[PDB]
């Protein structure tokens, strides 16, 4: 799967400061694939914590011990 | 103003649904080759998360392109927002390149 | 307006009241240096950002700094995975949202 | 007492990958003043949560606490 | 002895325990000498991100030399900070010309 170009379009015009802020076809193109490994990042830190804990399922603890270190990576 | 607000929320939570089924998707795939599942609410945080995630990347690209004069987002400063890693950046740059040729 | 190294003064005043030794109970102090998983001891502590993690769902105290942004939106993560931690069935954030989504936006 | 540009100068220096990098003196200036207010930053909230536990001296506990939410705000 | 690198850590460390010093004796707080060299450690490390920050920021605008502009980018994210930021130019600013 994967996110599309309108989507993450109106995710970014939804926070722009300045209604004229536009965004190039490349760089909108580039950030689907952008969010795309931020998503994986996040699923596969919390697969890794909870592996650490000997844990059979990521639940919201072990997604919690991974969450300040992965929006600092970002 | 009532109806104003009433109508940002009904949009926001339609994005927000949007990037929760598309998280979800992700995740699906992620469970299958780690082979471990994520629980429910796993999913719906990592969906909050990516969401709120948005809100900083909107800001930076637009701060970023303002500091170096633009208008227009472009390519460049969707990498300055994978700096911090050598590998995220190299990753984000090999992909750049490659949509730079067909695209 | 002197020199970027330590004086023989702030030498021995560094050495004798803040360097860290090997006889001490923390010899040494390192911080995560992290990594990216998707794309590839002894007398060390390793400082952690996730084992007080329960301290977090509140805006903790500041001195000159703002909280910013992104820390706003780690505190209400924080909040949000405080709220759905015993559930108790069904996804109380799946019914929240899944009843606005569009097919043609995926 | 805080930091002197010389050492902040050369704190930056050593971790530019371009040889050809340089820092203005004002914007040293600004990189002396910043480096203070993390320092100081850091410690009052340090103390702030020692004080919250009612503990005589703030040790890497108190200082963990406050962490994330500091990191965050840099 | 020491390498280049030991040496400007220990200056930071010293730095940073005269700033916890003065904390100390304002706030009415002992700080551990651990807490001490972990608060060294953070602003070591926060220092390198800094630079790396400034010298992409400053590459981004075409310039090869850090200049105000990147300070202030740095500190987008807070608006104490970035209020101080500013500030520290105007008295820099007037300083400066005279």
């Amino acid at each position: 799967s994967g996110f599309r170009k309108e989507l993450v379009s109106r995710l970014l015009h939804l926070h722009f400061k300045d209604d004229k802020t536009k965004v190039s076809g490349d760089a909108l193109q580039l950030m689907v694939e952008l969010l795309k490994v931020f998503v994986v990042e996040a699923a596969v830190r919390g697969v890794r914590q909870a592996q650490a804990e000997d844990a059979l399922r990521v639940d919201v603890d072990q997604l919690e011990k991974v969450l300040p270190q992965l929006l600092l990576d970002f | 103003a009532e109806t104003e607000e009433q109508q940002r929320f009904s949009y926001q939570q339609r994005l927000k649904a949007a990037v929760h089924y598309t998280v979800g998707c992700l995740c699906e795939e992620v469970a299958l080759d780690k082979e471990m599942q994520f629980s429910k609410q796993t999913i719906a945080a990592i969906s909050e998360l990516t969401f709120r995630q948005c809100e900083n990347f909107a800001k930076d690209l637009e701060m970023f392109a303002r500091h170096a004069k633009r208008t227009t987002i472009n390519t460049e400063d969707v990498k300055l927002l994978a700096r911090r890693s050598n590998s995220l950046l190299k990753y984000i740059t090999d992909k750049s390149e490659e949509i730079a040729q067909i695209n | 307006k002197k020199d970027w190294f330590l004086s023989e003064e702030e030498f021995k005043l560094w050495n004798r009241l803040y360097r860290l030794r090997d006889s001490d109970e923390i010899k040494e102090i390192t911080l995560p240096q992290v990594q990216f998983s998707s794309l590839q001891t002894t007398g060390i502590h390793q400082l952690s950002l996730s084992e007080w993690r329960l301290w977090q769902d509140h805006p903790l105290p500041t001195h000159q700094v703002d909280h910013s942004d992104r820390c706003r939106h780690f505190i209400g993560l924080m909040q949000m995975i405080e709220g759905m931690r015993h559930e108790e069935g069904e996804c109380s954030y799946e019914l929240e949202v899944e009843s606005y989504l569009q097919m043609e936006d995926v």
